[PDB]
């Protein structure tokens, strides 16, 4: 089982632009 | 000094080309049509 | 119409109508010209005047925000929409004409129809032409603008990762977009802004030393001092001695014209060749293909802790631009860099 | 150096002389008109 | 001259035999007119499918589609 | 580069020149 | 006298001998093909499919041999990564043969047909003059063209008498030439459904036949006849420029872009995949899904594939290069040897920090590590004085797990700083460097130089429509004006 | 159509115009955009 | 239909074949008069 | 067409237009004036660029549900 | 190479010393000369 | 029985002159790119 | 009248002044 | 050797300027 927002968390601060962020961002 | 060297570009693209579409047929093809004109013609060789 | 006109059709009184010599040319280029390019002014003048860009680039570029002539600016959409067309219905304004003015929606709306713009000023410049029995040269020269258009609002934006890096429709838009362009793509340095510099320069040169040799080897043709009442429109006789401009020129500069048509398709033809070998240049950088650096003297340089040259101090230069840009030009980056990381000389 | 500058010194009088005197030399009177 | 006469030639030259024959009025130029509509309405699908202006039930446009 | 460069340099000077001269002598044997 | 800039025009008013040039330009690019594809296979290197592929070496030609189904070679070895069993007389060396020699019996053909102009063919039976009936011409050729279109469609890439084409996984890890099924359905307009290929091809081939069973018996009307300047060449070659240019605009933004025609495993990553962190996502999501199994870390990242790592390097991504980086991809930096690992570092806290990966646009980037909640914690400063986040202050520690530093963790400053930089660039490879003797800047992949190359062609195209179109329909007064 | 000649026309609307313009200046030194 | 999205684009050209209609029609009835 | 001398110095066009010109004035005055303009163009008033929880810069940061986005991050 | 910036950092800006056509220049005078007049005999040597 | 769209190529010497000097141009502009 | 030379010049004169009376109105506006 | 070529072709250049002004061809009147 996946933790998707440790995933996000991960890519974000790697890099801000990964699609992982922006995909249903208004949700967050 | 940009409008002024974008306005020289455009207008010598235009007068250019108006000059050069208003030269007068003095040569028919099969070659350039600079040999109409005569460094002697001492006339206007275009409709202007 | 050949062999026979046949009927007169339905075509026919369309044509003879737009074809009219009213005031305001319309013929059938008209049709996309007037609406397209109507609308693209527009769209500027009210973006200018009332929409901003606090959504879009976090920047305030409109007069009702209190931005002048120079910073009022119809700015690129986010770059989270990527190249979205941004219609007024489509998935993403999805109708609602304010928040579609927020988003960032009229530079789409502008540039298309300003595309479109340019397109029907060819296609009426073709059709003036022709009905004038004209070759259509000018067409021909207007190629140039409509490619430095295509390859610096279109294609360029479309090799990177959105409009957002297009140039927003503004004074200082254009002037951010040329630094950024120094900063990160070293146009300078790219041969075919180069070309592009040498084509615009040579055309401006062109225009002047034309201009003022005409006007300064005028015949007299008239007893006023005024040398301009001294032409008729219909005359036959030139206007000015071509044989004591070639004179002249040959003795201070070397060589000089001879033939008035390679003057005048000389001056055509400098500007159109500097703007289309600038637009291939602004489509390699579209791909990232910049001419960014000399790898030998950057391998020299990284060897030899004291070689430099003017190139080396333009790369700096490069770096700082970069650097002190990035966090508030790319806040889709969020880009919190610490003060400690910006380069920096010394005590500035 | 001092050899370079007064060769230089010669130099640049004798042009800036000829110039003087070249355009003191009836100059208006040598137009076609 | 009356030119080079090869078996290939004659056989051939039906094909080119009828040039410049044309119909009166304009023809086919209305169902031309269709045609390019229809065409441009196609195109402008494509486009909006592929830059994602037109999203789809079952169309991803997106690197998941080779799975 | 030190090289390929000089070649392609070479030809890009050596191939166009020979063609313009060689159109130049023909016109100017030819008329 | 015609200038140099006009002497092609001789050929306007003879078919003949237009056939001959066009036979001539015909044979030249045959014969490019076939020298190309011998270079490149002379040039390449087949040992090593991974973190040594096609897009590494700077092949152009071999990308679209093994698109179309050519995979094997007579030298014994498969761009697979297998053993050539029976690679046939379609290797790459056949494909090279038979395109060259193609080549020479074009020159043969050209040279008669230029001979032999006079045909009594271009004749106008009525009026005895030479003339071509463009409409009839247009029919034929484009009846052939829609024939061959639904050919291909349906029997190659299908598979029912081709062999398939290139098809792979989301991911680039697993790809190979295979049939494609068409995709009938709306996902048949999904530009990276393989699916459509087939379908598109066969639906629009047979409406190309259709098409040419018109333009072929239903003569244009005069309206139209004179309007469109039909019976011109020169018409012709203006719409088909046109049309040619509008063709380049779309192949290069497919390349650009990706699509199912343009696999990633012979063209090479797009930028767009570094951009939105395509591969980093994947990589992350496996380790994670790993770890919630219960492997530990050097686990889970030891079951990482090195192509899936290799792909998210930033030294791949086609829109890092230079306009004169010329050469392979190998040329600039080094060929790649093996996979590091993953880095991951960690503060004297004990707080797992991330370093910020450089985005496409940057040439140069500052190392800054990040904290899970965007908050930097670490950097490499360029002010060593009164620093804030440096290294040594902050304490931070490099743990590589998976790839060849396994469980090595390493705690000098120095080494800390090499291999966070190294990391802004993405995952971090070993190079050996002297055998091509890399300079050490970044080149770009075959998408790249190709997408700039149409792109390119597709502007003095465009040109190409305005000139030789205002030519057409200027033709009277192009030979001067008389006056208003 | 002599009534109202042009260059008083002219004058008035250059009058208008250049006041315009002041105004313009004046909205710039105050108010937003005045950088206080 | 399916996709709101695809309902707006169907309207979008519905619009557009009305404004191009109107286009048309105007100048059909200027040149009649 | 009336040369343009003629109708600017004929004394028809500037009764005419003395009370459009100025109303066409006066209106855009309005618009700006009553609010309207913020309204419909939605550029924030001075007082509208902050919220109560944004404190900096709006970033859209989504392709869909950018409609939602922005409304939540504009002015309510 | 001439220390542009009068700070003993020289700039090579010749053919001879590693530059091509692009990056090759004439360096301006020193800082530490300012406007002052510097001709060829107001130096100790060619050197300087 | 000869092609009678033959024609000869000519080129005036200015246009020589102006061959070679965009030819050196072009060949100075780029060999500092090329040789990189 | 209203022919096309009216509807081109009123095309650019009508939304110009309600655009400059905005503008003036602009001026006038305090933070 | 970069040198060399550069120089040489700055030298060209000038040598084509040099017979493109003193060997030009006559501008023939009418
Ligand atoms: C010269 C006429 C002209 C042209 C060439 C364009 C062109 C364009 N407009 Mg536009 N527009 C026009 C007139 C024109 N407009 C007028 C008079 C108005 C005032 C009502 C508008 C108001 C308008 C708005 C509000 C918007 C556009 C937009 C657009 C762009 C999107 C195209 C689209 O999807 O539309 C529709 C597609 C078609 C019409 C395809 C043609 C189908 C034919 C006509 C009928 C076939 C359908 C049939 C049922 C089957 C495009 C470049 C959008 C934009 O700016 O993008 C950012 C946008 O939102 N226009
Ligand atoms: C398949 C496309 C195509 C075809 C069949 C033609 C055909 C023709 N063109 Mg056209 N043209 C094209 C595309 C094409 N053109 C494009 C894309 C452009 C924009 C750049 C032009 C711009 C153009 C101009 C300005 C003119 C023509 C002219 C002509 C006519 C004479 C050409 C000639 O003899 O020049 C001779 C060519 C040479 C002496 C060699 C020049 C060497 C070039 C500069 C570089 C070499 C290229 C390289 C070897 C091959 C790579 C190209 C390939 C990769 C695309 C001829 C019928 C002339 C004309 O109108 O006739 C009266 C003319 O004035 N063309
Ligand atoms: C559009 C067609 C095309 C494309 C996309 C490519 C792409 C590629 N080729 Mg290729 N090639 C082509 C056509 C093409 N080629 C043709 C027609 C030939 C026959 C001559 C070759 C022969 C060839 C060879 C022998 C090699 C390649 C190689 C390569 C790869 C190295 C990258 C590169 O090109 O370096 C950079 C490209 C450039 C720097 C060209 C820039 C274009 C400039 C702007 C032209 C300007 C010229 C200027 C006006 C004249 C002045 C210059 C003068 C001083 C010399 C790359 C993927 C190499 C490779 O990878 O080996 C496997 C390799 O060795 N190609
Ligand atoms: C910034 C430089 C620049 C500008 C502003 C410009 C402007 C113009 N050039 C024209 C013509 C020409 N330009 C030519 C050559 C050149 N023009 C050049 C550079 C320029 N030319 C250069 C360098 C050349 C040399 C190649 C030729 C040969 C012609 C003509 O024949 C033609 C003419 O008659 O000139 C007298 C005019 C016809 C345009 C028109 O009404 O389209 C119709 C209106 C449209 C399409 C709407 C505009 C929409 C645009 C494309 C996008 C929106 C732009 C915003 C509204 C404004 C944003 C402003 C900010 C960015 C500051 C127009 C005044
Ligand atoms: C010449 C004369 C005509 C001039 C102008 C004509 C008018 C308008 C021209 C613009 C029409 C096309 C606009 C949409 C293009 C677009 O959406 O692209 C963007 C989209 C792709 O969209 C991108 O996809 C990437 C991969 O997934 C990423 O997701 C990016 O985020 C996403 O933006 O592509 C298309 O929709 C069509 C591609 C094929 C057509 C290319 C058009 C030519 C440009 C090439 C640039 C190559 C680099
Ligand atoms: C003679 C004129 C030569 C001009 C090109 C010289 C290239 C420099 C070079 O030597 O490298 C030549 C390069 C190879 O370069 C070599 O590569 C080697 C590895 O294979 C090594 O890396 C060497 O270091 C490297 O020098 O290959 C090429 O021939 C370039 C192909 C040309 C086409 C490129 C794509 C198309 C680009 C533009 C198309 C036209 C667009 C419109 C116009 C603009
Ligand atoms: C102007 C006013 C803007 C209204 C704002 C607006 O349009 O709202 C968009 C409108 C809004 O509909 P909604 O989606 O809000 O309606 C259903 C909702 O409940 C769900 O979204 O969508 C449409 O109906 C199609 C749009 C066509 C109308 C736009 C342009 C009309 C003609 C122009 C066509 C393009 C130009 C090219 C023609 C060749
Ligand atoms: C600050 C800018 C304001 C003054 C600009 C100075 C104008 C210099 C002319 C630049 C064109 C270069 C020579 C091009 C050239 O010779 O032009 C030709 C033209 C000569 O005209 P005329 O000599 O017939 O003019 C009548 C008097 O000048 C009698 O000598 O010059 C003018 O038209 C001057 C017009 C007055 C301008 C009033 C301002
Ligand atoms: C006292 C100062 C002396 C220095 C002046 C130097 C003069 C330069 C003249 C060279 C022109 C070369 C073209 C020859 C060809 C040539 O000139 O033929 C002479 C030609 C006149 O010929 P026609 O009028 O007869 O042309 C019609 C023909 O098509 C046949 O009728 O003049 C021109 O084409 C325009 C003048 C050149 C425009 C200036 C050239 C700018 C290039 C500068 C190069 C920079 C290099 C920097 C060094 C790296
Ligand atoms: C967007 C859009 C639209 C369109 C709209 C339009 C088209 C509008 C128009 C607009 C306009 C059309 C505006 C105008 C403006 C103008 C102005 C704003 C003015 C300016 C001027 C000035 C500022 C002046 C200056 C000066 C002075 C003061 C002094 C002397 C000199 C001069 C004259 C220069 C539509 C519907 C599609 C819908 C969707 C959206
Ligand atoms: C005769 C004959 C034969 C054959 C032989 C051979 C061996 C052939 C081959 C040939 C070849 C081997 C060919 C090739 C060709 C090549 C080409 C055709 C290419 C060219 C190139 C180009 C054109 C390029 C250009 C450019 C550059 C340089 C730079 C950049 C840009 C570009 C890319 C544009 C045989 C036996 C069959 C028998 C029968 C007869
Ligand atoms: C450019 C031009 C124009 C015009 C415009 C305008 C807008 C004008 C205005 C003008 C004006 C509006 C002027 C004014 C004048 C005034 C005067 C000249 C006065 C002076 C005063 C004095 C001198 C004295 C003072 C005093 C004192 C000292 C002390 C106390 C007392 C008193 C205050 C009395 C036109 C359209 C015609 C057309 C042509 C061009
Ligand atoms: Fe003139």
């Amino acid at each position: 089982r996946v933790r998707t927002v440790l995933d996000m968390d991960r890519k974000d601060p790697a890099k801000e632009e990964t699609v992982k962020e922006l995909r249903k961002d208004i949700n967050n | 000094g940009v409008a002024g060297v974008f306005g020289g570009s455009l207008f010598s693209a235009m007068h250019g080309s108006l000059v050069t579409s208003s030269l007068i047929r003095e040569t028919t093809e099969n070659e350039s049509a600079n040999a109409g004109y005569k460094f002697g013609q001492e006339e206007e060789t275009y409709n202007i | 119409i050949g062999t026979y006109q046949e009927k007169r059709t339905w075509f026919d009184d369309a044509d003879d109508w737009l074809r009219q010599d009213r005031f305001v040319f319309v013929g059938w280029s008209g049709l996309l010209l007037l609406p397209c390019a109507y609308f693209a002014v527009g769209g500027w003048l009210t973006g200018c005047t009332f929409v901003t860009s606090w959504y879009t680039h976090g920047l305030a570029s409109s007069y009702i925000e209190g931005c002048n002539f120079l910073t009022a600016a119809v700015s690129t959409p986010a770059n989270s929409l990527g190249h979205s067309l941004l219609f007024v219905w489509g998935p993403e304004a999805q109708g609602d004409l304010t928040r579609w003015f927020q988003l960032g929606g009229l530079w789409a709306f502008v540039a298309l129809h300003g595309a479109f713009g340019l397109i029907g000023f060819m296609l009426r410049q073709f059709e003036i032409a022709r009905s004038v029995n004209l070759r259509p040269y000018n067409a021909i020269a207007f190629s140039a603008p409509i490619a430095v258009f295509v390859s610096v609002f279109l294609i360029y934006p479309l090799g990177q990762s959105g409009w957002f890096f297009a140039p927003s429709f503004g004074v200082a838009s254009i002037f951010r977009f040329i630094l950024f362009f120094q900063g990160f793509h070293n146009w300078t340095l790219n041969p075919f802004h180069m070309m592009g510099v040498a084509g615009v320069l040579g055309a401006a040169l062109l225009c002047a030393i034309h201009g003022a040799t005409v006007e300064n080897t005028l015949f007299e043709d008239g007893d006023g001092a005024n040398t301009f009442r001294a032409f008729n429109p219909t005359q036959a006789e030139e206007t000015y001695s071509m044989v004591t401009a070639n004179r002249f020129w040959s003795q201070i500069f070397g060589v000089a014209f001879s033939n008035k048509r390679w003057l005048h398709f000389f001056m055509l033809f400098v500007p159109v060749t500097g703007l289309w070998m600038s637009a291939l240049g602004v489509v390699g950088l579209a791909l990232n293909l910049r001419a960014y650096d000399f790898v030998s003297q950057e391998i020299r340089a990284a060897e030899d802790p004291e070689f430099e040259t003017f190139y080396t101090k333009n790369i700096l230069l490069n770096e700082g631009i970069r650097a002190w840009m990035a966090a508030q030009d790319q806040p889709h980056e969020k880009l919190t860099l610490p003060e400690e990381v910006l380069p920096r000389g010394n005590a500035l | 150096m001092l050899t370079l500058k007064i060769f230089v010194y010669t130099v640049v009088t004798f042009f800036v002389g000829l110039f003087i005197f070249g355009f003191l030399s009836n100059d208006p009177s040598r137009n076609p008109g | 001259e009356p030119g080079i006469v090869t078996p290939l030639g004659t056989l051939l030259r039906p094909l080119n035999s009828e040039a410049g024959k044309v119909l009166p009025g304009w023809g086919t130029t209305v169902l031309m007119a269709v045609a390019i509509l229809l065409f441009a309405v196609f195109l402008l699908i494509i486009l909006e499918i592929y830059n994602s202006s037109l999203i789809l039930d079952g169309v991803t446009n997106s690197w998941e589609s080779l799975a | 580069v030190n090289i390929l460069g000089l070649i392609a340099t070479a030809l890009f000077i050596i191939i166009p020149t020979s063609f313009l001269l060689i159109l130049y002598v023909k016109t100017a044997a030819s008329e | 006298g015609l200038p140099w800039y006009r002497v092609h025009t001789v050929v306007i008013n003879d078919p003949g001998r237009l056939i001959s040039v066009h036979l001539m330009h015909t044979a030249l690019v045959a014969g490019w093909a076939g020298a190309m594809t011998l270079f490149e296979i002379a040039v390449f290197d087949p040992s090593d499919p991974v973190l040594n592929p096609m897009w590494r070496q700077g092949m152009f030609v071999l990308p679209f041999l093994t698109r179309l189904g050519v995979t094997q070679s007579w030298g014994g070895w498969t761009i697979s990564g297998e053993t050539s069993s029976n690679p046939g007389i379609w290797s790459y060396e056949g494909a090279a043969a038979s395109h060259i020699v193609l080549s020479g019996l074009l020159f043969l053909a050209s040279v008669w047909h230029w001979v032999y102009w006079d045909l009594e063919l271009f004749r106008d039976p009525r009026t005895g003059k030479t003339a071509l009936d463009l409409p009839k011409i247009f029919g034929i050729h484009l009846f052939l063209a829609g024939l061959l279109c639904f050919g291909f469609g349906a029997f190659h890439v299908t598979g029912v008498f081709g062999p398939g084409i290139w098809v792979s996984d989301p991911y680039g890890l697993t790809g190979s030439v295979q049939p494609v099924a068409p995709s009938w359905g709306a996902e048949g307009f999904d530009p990276y459904n393989p699916g459509g290929v087939p379908a598109h091809h066969i639906a629009a081939g047979i409406l190309g036949v259709l098409a040419g069973l018109f333009h072929l018996c239903v003569r244009p009307s005069i309206r139209l006849y004179f309007g469109l300047s039909m019976g011109s060449i020169e018409s012709v070659l203006s719409s088909s420029i046109a049309a040619v240019f509008w063709a380049a605009f779309v192949v290069a933004g497919t390349m650009w872009y990706g699509s199912a025609a343009t696999p990633i495993e012979l063209f090479g990553p797009t930028r767009y995949q570094w951009d939105q962190g395509f591969f980093q996502q994947e990589i992350q999501k496996r380790v994670a899904q790993s770890t919630s199994e219960g492997l530990s870390v050097s686990e889970a990242w030891a079951k990482i594939p090195e192509k899936l790592a290799f792909y998210d390097y930033i030294g791949n991504n086609p829109a890092k290069g230079g306009l004169f980086r010329t050469g392979a991809m190998n040329s600039g930096d080094g060929i790649a040897v093996g996979w590091l690992g993953h880095a991951s570092f960690k503060d004297q806290e004990g707080r797992e920090l991330f370093v910020r990966r450089m985005p496409t646009f940057f040439e140069t980037f500052p190392v800054v590590l990040i904290d899970k909640d965007g908050v930097v914690r670490a950097d490499v400063p360029f002010r060593k004085a009164e620093s804030k986040y440096s290294i040594e202050q902050v304490g931070v520690s490099v743990t590589f797990y998976g790839g060849e530093l396994n469980g090595l963790t390493f705690t000098d400053p120095s080494t800390v700083k090499k291999y966070a930089r190294k990391a802004q660039l993405g995952e971090i490879f070993e190079f050996d460097r002297s055998t091509l003797q890399s300079d050490g800047v970044f080149r770009s992949s075959p998408r790249g130089w190709f997408t700039f190359g149409h792109l390119s062609f597709a502007l003095l195209f465009f040109f190409g429509h305005i000139w030789h179109g205002s030519r057409t329909i200027f033709r009277d007064v192009f030979a001067g004006i008389d006056e208003d | 159509t002599g009534r109202i000649p042009l260059w008083l026309v002219g004058t008035v609307v250059g009058l208008l115009a250049i006041g315009l313009l002041a105004i313009f200046f004046y909205g710039s030194y105050v108010g937003l955009g005045s950088s206080l | 239909s399916v996709t709101p999205s695809l309902k707006n684009f169907l309207l979008s050209l519905v619009a557009g074949a009305v404004v191009l209609a109107a286009i048309a029609g105007a100048v059909t009835a200027v040149s009649n008069f | 067409e009336r040369p343009f001398s003629d109708i600017l110095t004929s004394i028809r066009y500037w009764v005419i237009h003395s009370i459009t010109v100025p109303s066409l004035f006066i209106a855009g005055w309005l618009f700006v004036s009553t609010g309207l303009a913020y309204d419909v163009f939605g550029s924030p008033r001075p007082n509208e660029y902050f919220t109560e929880d944004r404190q900096d810069a709006p970033l859209i940061t989504d392709r869909f549900n950018a409609l939602e986005q922005v409304k939540k991050l504009s002015a309510q | 190479p001439v220390d542009i910036d009068g700070i003993r950092e020289p700039v090579s800006g010749s053919l001879l010393y590693g530059n091509n056509i692009i990056t090759g220049a004439v360096v301006p005078t020193s800082n530490a000369i300012g406007l002052h007049f510097y001709p060829i005999w107001e130096a100790a040597s060619l050197d300087e | 029985r000869p092609n009678p769209n033959k024609q000869v190529v000519e080129l005036n010497r200015s246009s020589l002159y102006w061959g070679l000097l965009l030819i050196f141009v072009l060949a100075v502009l780029f060999s500092s790119y090329i040789f990189n | 009248i209203f022919t096309v030379r009216w509807l081109a010049i009123h095309a650019i004169a009508v939304p110009t002044i309600f655009f400059l009376g905005a503008i003036t109105a602009m001026q006038f506006i305090q933070r | 050797m970069e040198a060399l070529v550069y120089t040489f072709l700055l030298i060209g250049t000038l040598g084509i300027i040099f017979f493109s002004i003193f060997f030009r061809e006559p501008p023939r009147i009418a």
